[PDB]
């Protein structure tokens, strides 16, 4: 046990007279009173080392402290019966229910995946939202985050998605990883309070990290969650939903630690290697060759002024397939989930949606009300720009098509489950008020087994 | 130049206002083309 303190400088503490000291090693601190405070190594050399302490540096007296070296960083307790039971950031309890003996201790960094050993995402999931389901589908092991902004509804929809998540005729239920990094106690208690009051709590493991929590800790809370959920997919078989919110206030703690370290940001003030940082917890998914269990993860990152440039965004967009992305317009208007389906994309949905997988018609009417909204939108631009004088016969049905289809295609409502049954015929119903000459993409011999 | 801040949301939302009023300069010039063909061959009648 060390009693040497030098330097402290704010929440940071330098320790002397060390060795075998290693990064992001845990230590605890022994105050003058007794009190006991924990913390990690953010820096060491040979004959010093500092350290952040979770709780602080207030009231500490140098002369008469101890700071006692586990020699072990940030690692899981693991284990089976963690299902039902919801942490802190650090994996302590926070539901005050029995204690769970680990499994296994495995340190929160986790390995990286063979991209030879990744195999194809090949099953659909049904996330219950027509916007999504349809036109941006989500793949058993797919990297799909979604970019909302502050304000915007993305609470009520990491809610939505997380209790109408499942698979078709799998006949196993999904297991659902939530990790909340950084959020209000409020939005913490919103999500809390959902999934208990569903049951859906049964199937999930939560881990919640709140905002006023130190910045070390909301580094650790991705780590916390993938680790136990590659635990629960790859060692176990399941099937696992990862949904992570808010992904910026994990930068801004990125941050907080690059700056005690001084070390020069990158791009918009941001660390340089936080590619390489975003990279390690978005690729810890999908399915593995030889197991049968997978991994779904869904980021949600609030972008800083609606900016896709920005990097958060930005490295996202390089990492993950696809986005979903929410607008403001659309929120203000009325349109719950305000999901804009133009800007969002989906890298893996041409496997998610066929024969066996959905219905034949999913890829068709996929391309059919895309460009079908695309026209309706400019349609009702003109009748701003020329009048509705200028609008012919078809055009006014294009204009009444996306005023439909935004009010009652993507407005769906954040407790709305909707089949792919349900969401492929409303699509022709909308898709009913056009002459068949302007449904060009569907084919035929489809478009006379479906359209009313 | 219009008076403006320079901010990243400013550049965006002028990004996103030219790109209407460029299509807007289309539309109102196809009117225009318009026009002249429907005036033409009143105006010749009327001549």
């Amino acid at each position: 046990e060390y009693r040497t303190i030098k330097e402290v400088v704010g929440p940071l503490m330098a320790v002397e007279k060390v060795s075998g000291v290693k990064y992001e090693e845990l230590i605890e601190v022994r105050m003058q009173n007794g009190e006991i405070r924990r913390g990690q190594v953010l820096e060491v050399q040979e004959d010093k080392a500092m350290v952040q302490i979770f709780e602080g540096t207030s009231g500490i007296n140098l002369k008469n402290s101890s700071v006692r070296f586990l020699g072990h960083p940030l690692q899981l307790g693991v284990s089976e019966d963690m299902i039902g039971r919801v942490f802190d950031g650090l994996g302590r309890p926070k539901d005050n229910g029995p204690e769970i003996l680990p499994e296994k201790y495995l340190d929160i960094n986790g390995e990286v995946i063979n991209p030879i050993a990744r195999d194809y995402p090949d099953e659909f999931i049904q996330t219950g939202i027509s916007a999504i389901d349809h036109l941006n589908t989500l793949v058993r092991g797919q990297k799909l985050p979604v970019f909302s902004g502050s304000g915007l509804p993305h609470k009520e929809l990491a809610a939505q998605i997380a209790r109408q998540a499942t698979v078709l005729d799998s006949s196993d239920d999904f297991a659902v990883v939530f990790a909340a990094i950084g959020i209000t106690f409020e939005e913490a208690e919103f999500f809390m309070e959902d999934f208990r009051q569903t049951g859906a709590i049964d199937r999930s493991v939560m881990f919640m990290n709140l905002a006023n929590d130190p910045a070390i800790e909301r580094i650790a809370t991705p780590r916390m969650a993938l680790t136990a959920a590659e635990y629960l997919a790859y060692e176990k078989g399941m099937h696992v939903l990862v949904i992570m919110t808010d992904m910026t206030n994990y930068a801004e703690a990125l941050r907080e630690i690059s700056a005690a370290r001084r070390e020069v940001p990158g791009r918009r003030g941001y660390p340089g290697y936080l590619y390489t940082n975003l990279a390690t917890l978005f690729e810890r998914a999908g399915r593995i060759r030889g197991l049968k269990g997978s991994v779904t993860q869904i980021p949600i990152l609030t972008m800083p002024e609606d900016d896709k440039t920005h990097p958060i965004p930005d490295l996202t967009g390089y990492i993950t397939e696809g986005q979903i992305i929410l607008t403001r317009e659309l929120y203000k208007s009325g349109i719950q989930p305000p999901i804009d389906v133009l800007p969002s994309l989906s890298r893996l949905k041409d496997k998610g949606t066929g024969a066996g997988k959905t219905r034949e018609d999913h890829a068709a009417t996929m391309n059919q009300l895309f460009a079908a909204y695309a026209q309706g939108k400019q349609a009702k631009e003109l009748a701003v720009v020329l009048g509705e004088s200028a609008l012919s016969d078809i055009d006014k049905i294009y204009a009444k098509f996306a005023e439909r289809f935004e009010n009652e295609y993507v407005n769906q409502g954040f407790y709305t489950n909707r089949t792919i049954t349900e969401t492929l015929d409303l699509g022709w119903e909308l898709l009913a008020m056009l002459p068949r000459t302007e449904l060009k993409r569907i084919k035929d011999d489809l478009l006379d087994k479906y359209l009313p | 130049r219009l008076n403006v801040n320079p901010t990243r949301m400013e550049l965006t939302r002028l990004k996103k206002q030219l790109t209407t009023a460029t299509r807007g300069h289309k539309l109102l010039k196809d009117k225009q083309d318009e026009l002249m063909r429907q005036f033409i061959l009143l105006i010749r009648k009327n001549n």
